[PDB]
């Protein structure tokens, strides 16, 4: 006879339990990365703001030199 | 026979870092982006038809 039957060795194991990976860095790592990015941005903004102040002083002194003719 | 669902400084710092930096939200977004890059299961109707069976119950006919 022929009928719907599982095979001679049966069917294989089937996973039925939860599997969460558990991934990412430790919280100290992202805190250190954020703090380092903050410090780098602070340093770059400091340098560029000082340069901008120097350029503004230069432009203002050019204006002061140009004033009497106007 | 039965099981208890929902009966469960480093750990506190990890929880605070997950709060501030959104670790599990990034995980869920990563799974969303994983489902973005797969092949969609939309069959091109009417040029394609869904699978059926020889026992399908459709239109009445007299043989």
């Amino acid at each position: 006879v022929k009928q719907d039957m599982p095979p001679v060795g049966g069917y294989g194991p089937i996973d039925y339990k939860r599997n969460l990976p558990r991934r990412g860095l430790s919280g100290y790592s992202m805190f250190a990365v954020g703090i380092g990015a903050l410090l780098f941005g602070y340093w770059s903004m400091m340098r560029w703001n000082r340069e901008r102040r120097r350029l503004q002083i230069e432009d203002f002194e050019a204006r002061i030199a140009l004033m009497p003719l106007l | 026979t039965y099981k208890y669902v929902n009966l469960r400084m480093k750990s506190v710092t990890d929880r605070a870092a997950q709060t501030l930096l959104w670790t599990e939200l990034i995980r869920g977004l990563g799974m969303t982006l994983s489902y973005l890059f797969r092949e969609p299961a939309t069959i091109n109707y009417p040029f394609e038809k869904g699978p059926l069976s020889p026992r399908f119950r459709g239109e009445h006919a007299l043989r």
